[PDB]
RNA sequence: GCUAGUAGGUGGGGUAACGGCUCACCUAGGCGACGAUCCCUAGCUGGUCUGAGAGGAUGACCAGCCACACUGGAACUGAGACACGGUCCAGACUCCUACGGGAGGCAGCAGUGGGGAAUAUUGCACAAUGGGCGCAAGCCUGAUGCAGCCAUGCCGCGUGUAU
RNA sequence: CAGAAGAAGCACCGGCUAACUCCGUGCCAGCAGCCGCGGUAAUACGGAGGGUGCAAGCGUUAAUCGGAAUUACUGGGCGUAAAGCGCACGCAGGCGGUUUGUUAAGUCAGAUGUGAAAUCCCCGGGCUCAACCUGGGAACUGCAUCUGAUACUGGCAAGCUUGAGUCUCGUAGAGGGGGGUAGAAUUCCAGGUGUAGCGGUGAAAUGCGUAGAGAUCUGGAGGAAUACCGGUGGCGAAGGCGGCCCCCUGGACGAAGACUGACGCUCAGGUGCGAAAGCGUGGGGAGCAAACAGGAUUAGAUACCCUGGUAGUCCACGCCGUAAACGAUGUCGACUUGGAGGUUGUGCCGGCGUGGCUUCCGGAGCUAACGCGUUAAGUCGACCGCCUGGGGAGUACGGCCGCA
RNA sequence: UGAUUCAUGACUGGGGUGAAGUCGUAACAAGGUAACCGUAGGGGAACCUGCGGUUGGAUC
């Protein structure tokens, strides 16, 4: 382009969306679980994994994914949901947070206790 | 239609010394020629004559080294679509130096070293390196 | 496409002051693709973050400017206000009442409820700096100086040294 | 004073990315920023041992810039990857050959005023150090005013002729608009001769024919298109233009001069032209032929094939405004080795030059490659149009235009 | 009495994704009728046919 084709119309910069709308710039929102159940992964995994509808705070409605291996959460349960996709869960935008509001830690977990809200073990 | 004499100027003397063209010839005019004046007191070109009264033309002898052409690179920098003025502290240094920067000043058309020894600034006509 | 006090002029009025500021009359103008009008968003700057730079993003703390003070409107007093802790009217809420009628405004400091992923003590003192009043002594000062709480950030140190 | 006495965690270890083994599990449970991992020998899941990185913190999430030259001013593209408007004319706008003078707006130099302090940066100073505080500078890249400079750009004045245009003479051309006419052929109509087939296909059948077809001869009617010439030939802005003759009319080119004196180039918006199909009104209708009908083929055959056949194709006027409207290559100008041709001028003595347009090859250079290559996709300048991952989608909604 | 904007609405239009069931085989080779572009008509569907255009067609 020119520069007397710039002096009229100037370069303009591409807007880029958030992949996290539902949290509106906000590192957490709290949501109420509507349903809790399993779903299979896009080709080519295959597994159940646990993921829940949960109502937040802000009126948004959205899927978030319950990460490690069993958890305590049914519906009316008050969570924390963090940014995260997972990347074989058809639109599931969130994760929720373990050992925070409702949510439990996992049982039993050793190592990267942190991310899964595990106390440190009295040994 | 013809709108920059000064970048024809730079393109005969690019493509001549790229055609191993001993000398090269075009319609002058006293820009042209206070342009050559720089090219050949720098060691750029071997000389220049004009020739004619009512339709004059400048004819440049260019100069090969080694079989290379002396000029390596030769770039209109001010162009009629964008002037380029620079102050006396801003002059722009030609590959560090080791070129040229032709600059019109209010003391007429210079090198660049010569513009900042006299503490001018003014227009960017190109480079030569 | 927009505009009739609209654009300009004359005269009167008005203001601390110039002015369509206002009124009467005359002219028919004025603004706009160098984006008017309309719509959406937004306090502005010194700066801050990023970047080699050019830029991009941003405007918390600190300092300058502006605007606002429950909502809408108005003036009074005064050098200065159309006035956060003044006045009047209207409105929504809360409260008192003998039912006729009255009262109030934390976006000052602290604090409570609420909302939220989330942000502190209903502290001490006018000793210092500064402000109001006073001839002064002094009185007032949640400005300010300090203390409390929180790994929120930056910086320093320790959690031993040698064998 | 007393005694090591009170004081270490968090993430990670397949690759990017510093750090590897065993056991458990067996597309399960699970991990995940991406590539991906998990199917019975998992350095990728989970535990452990070992290791790596940070450390009173460490991880995760959110958010900004960076990397991203991925909006490219610095600093990108458009033949085929996304991208040149279908083609023009042209207002605003951008740009402007050459000489002298003048002006001093741009530009350049210097001065003065201002650019609050803090912050950033430099040299220091003070808290045991550092953070922090602080002195002095620099910087604040700007704005205004004044005084100078005059090369370049602009303004004003005067020129100049090389860009652009006018005139003179001639040349080639399917350039355009209007009218006339000719010959061949198809179809139809009439008549003569003549008799059992014709037509069609891969093979058939539908169809036509003893009510005399097909074939052959004569006469007539009518519409549409112009064999040969004919050519990687010509003309035109593009779309496009083909018998012959006349009338009206546009452009191009060449040779010698004369004339004007920068009158130029490009162009958002605007306006005009714009294949075929299609639309409106009125005509026309031979041949061809969407739709449609029948016969075949086939598993079916809403097709390809056959026999028919209506819009339409043709004319007048108006509308539509799109095409792989293509060189998938915007316009204008300058410059840069060669070869062989076509076509159309002109100079000179078949021979030698010199112009215009055009086809093929190929050098340097350019390009991701293919290729382009003096008719550039090479080397430059002026201006415009356009692109920014694939799909959704050139779609929806709104506007404008249109009879649709 | 208008404008604009947000929410919502029986029903309806196409779109994306997943999954693969039913129907065919349009494209890629000359893809078995060269493909594609504009337009028009037709058809369960991919598509077919007419008219002009392109080569981004194989063979010759
Ligand atoms: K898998
Ligand atoms: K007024
Ligand atoms: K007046
Ligand atoms: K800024
Ligand atoms: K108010
Ligand atoms: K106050
Ligand atoms: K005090
Ligand atoms: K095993
Ligand atoms: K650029
Ligand atoms: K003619
Ligand atoms: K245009
Ligand atoms: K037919
Ligand atoms: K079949
Ligand atoms: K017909
Ligand atoms: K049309
Ligand atoms: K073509
Ligand atoms: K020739
Ligand atoms: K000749
Ligand atoms: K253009
Ligand atoms: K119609
Ligand atoms: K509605
Ligand atoms: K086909
Ligand atoms: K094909
Ligand atoms: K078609
Ligand atoms: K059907
Ligand atoms: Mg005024
Ligand atoms: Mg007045
Ligand atoms: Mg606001
Ligand atoms: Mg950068
Ligand atoms: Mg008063
Ligand atoms: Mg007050
Ligand atoms: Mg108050
Ligand atoms: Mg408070
Ligand atoms: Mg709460
Ligand atoms: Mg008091
Ligand atoms: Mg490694
Ligand atoms: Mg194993
Ligand atoms: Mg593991
Ligand atoms: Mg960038
Ligand atoms: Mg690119
Ligand atoms: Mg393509
Ligand atoms: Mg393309
Ligand atoms: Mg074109
Ligand atoms: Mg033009
Ligand atoms: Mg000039
Ligand atoms: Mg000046
Ligand atoms: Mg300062
Ligand atoms: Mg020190
Ligand atoms: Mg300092
Ligand atoms: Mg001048
Ligand atoms: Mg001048
Ligand atoms: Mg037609
Ligand atoms: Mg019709
Ligand atoms: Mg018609
Ligand atoms: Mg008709
Ligand atoms: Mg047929
Ligand atoms: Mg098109
Ligand atoms: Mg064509
Ligand atoms: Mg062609
Ligand atoms: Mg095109
Ligand atoms: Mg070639
Ligand atoms: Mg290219
Ligand atoms: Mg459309
Ligand atoms: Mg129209
Ligand atoms: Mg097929
Ligand atoms: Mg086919
Ligand atoms: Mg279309
Ligand atoms: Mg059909
Ligand atoms: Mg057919």
């Amino acid at each position: 382009a020119t520069v007397n084709q710039l002096v009229r119309k100037p370069r303009a910069r591409k807007v880029a969306k958030s992949n996290v709308p539902a949290l509106e710039a906000c590192p957490q929102k709290r949501g109420v679980c509507t349903r809790v159940y399993t779903t299979t992964p896009k080709k080519p995994n295959s597994a159940l994994r646990k993921v829940c509808r949960v109502r937040l705070t802000n009126g948004f409605e959205v899927t978030s994914y319950i990460g490690g291996e069993g958890h305590n959460l049914q519906e009316h349960s008050v969570i924390l949901i963090r940014g995260g996709r997972v990347k074989d869960l058809p639109g599931v935008r969130y994760h929720t947070v373990r050992g925070a509001l409702d949510c439990s830690g996992v049982k039993d977990r050793k190592q990267a206790r942190s991310k899964y809200g595990v106390k440190r073990p009295k040994a | 239609s013809m709108q920059d004499p000064i970048a024809d100027m730079l393109t005969r003397i690019r493509n001549g010394q790229a055609a191993n063209k001993a000398a090269v010839t075009m319609p002058s005019s006293k820009l042209k020629v206070a342009i050559a004046n720089v090219l050949k007191e720098e060691g750029f070109i071997e000389d220049f004559k004009v020739e004619g009264d009512t339709k004059p033309e400048l004819e440049l002898t260019l100069k090969y080294f080694q079989g290379k052409a002396v000029v390596e690179s030769i770039q209109r920098v001010s162009r009629p679509g964008l002037r380029i003025y620079k102050r006396k502290d801003e002059l722009p240094k030609v590959m560090a130096g080791l070129g040229i920067a032709v600059v019109s000043t209010s003391k007429g058309v210079m090198t660049d070293r010569a513009a900042r020894q006299a503490g001018l600034g003014g227009e960017i006509i190109c480079y030569v390196a």
